[PDB]
């Protein structure tokens, strides 16, 4: 899949809330991939670990229902499923496990480069 | 800025261990978390062990408890314990460093580890 | 490489001018990559046709100068290129073997639904 | 519409020779290309030789002049002749249809061709 990210930023279920906002300090992501090993087991966002204490564990506040997508299919039905869903990133997965990362904010400056070409070829 | 070199590695018999070392070198390393990587000769790169600057670990199931990966922060070097080694632990061992439990943001040049049966 | 369609129609070298029109006729394809086996070996379009007598080898009219992609390279590279160079497709090859094909046809498609996504997503 | 069946395929001496068949059915088929694509054990697809209703012969060059491809337009049937095989030539070979030199829309189950010196 075109505009995906093979340097994915991903949390353990037993990382703690302080450790993640460092890495939403560090690596500006407000999202990140759970797994164990590569495996894909859940997804954090900055809204869950809202005014949750910084001693527990990412396990107890991910999100189990995590939508992902293949590296078979394109970017455009990565942006078609996160504007569907309302997420602002989408882990790729192969035999469940994180091969990479697809952001909204990468395919939204991708729709303006385009309206941006395609006036050259006139 | 950041540059990583493996080190040990070698061939070792079924059931035994082994330990690889990588040193973090550059103004450009600040406590990145550091892991270890491999490759099969015929299969895809496939995460061994990581661990973070806080000390927080991740290790692939395939090699869970067999291995441990610990990290000196002082001297920017992680270190990666094998033990009761199987001879589909034979790959090229890559050192890698970056941000979070998969970091994959610089690596090493690998070094090899083959795991037969052979004469003692 | 996304929208990439991995089954080419390509002529040889030793093809009649004759006998591409009827892959014309039967694919509606207006220019086919020429290859010897897989390999690419040069480019021939419906301008390059006109006015040549039918019997004429494709290897006396190809162009040698083709532009190509890498399988690596994004649909939006694809779409850059052929609106750059005013060419309406682009062969995908890796080691020299023609892999796909992207057309400016399905780009110009895709440009469009882009335009009707991302309007459910505000 | 469109279905392939492959044909022959086996064991095969060093230099020897085998002719592979495939036949072609279903009321789509109409004089499309016909062509031949091999599968190494650890390598992708990989075009052998292709024939179009015309007639016009398209081959891979490390199998040209070696192996020779047929057709029979009133049978809807495609024929691989191989001579001179080589132990690199082992592979799973898929017969295919479609338009144009390298036909690729329509795929049989594939038969397998090994090469290899053995007790004769």
């Amino acid at each position: 899949m075109d505009v995906m990210n093979t340097e994915v930023v991903t949390v353990t279920p037993e990382m703690t809330v302080s450790e993640v906002i460092d890495l939403i300090l560090k690596t500006k992501h407000l999202g990140f991939p759970v797994v164990e090993g590569e495996r894909l087991v859940g997804i954090i966002t900055l809204h869950d670990i809202i005014g949750v204490e910084p001693e527990e564990r990412v396990g107890n506040i991910m999100s189990r229902e995590v939508v992902a997508v293949s590296p078979n299919q394109s970017a455009f039905e990565a942006f078609k499923i996160m504007s569907e869903m309302g997420i602002g990133r989408l882990p790729v997965v192969e035999h469940g496990r994180v091969v990479g990362i697809v952001s909204r904010s990468d395919l939204m400056r991708i729709k303006e480069i385009l309206e941006a070409l395609e006036v050259m070829g006139w | 800025q950041v540059q990583l070199q493996e080190s040990g590695g070698g061939l070792v018999q079924p059931g035994g261990s082994l330990r690889l070392s990588c040193a973090a070198s550059g103004s450009g390393f600040n406590n990145n978390a550091m892991g270890w990587y491999r490759q099969a000769p015929g299969k895809q790169r496939e995460l061994v062990a990581a661990i973070t600057s806080f000390g927080s670990t991740n290790y692939a199931d395939s090699v869970k408890g067999r291995f441990t990966i610990s990290r000196d922060n002082a001297k920017n070097t992680v270190y990666l314990q094998m033990n009761s080694l199987k001879p589909e632990d034979t790959a090229v061992y890559y050192c890698t460093a970056g941000w979070g439990a998969t970091p994959r943001s610089y690596w090493g040049q690998g070094t090899q580890v083959t795991v037969s049966s052979h004469h003692h």
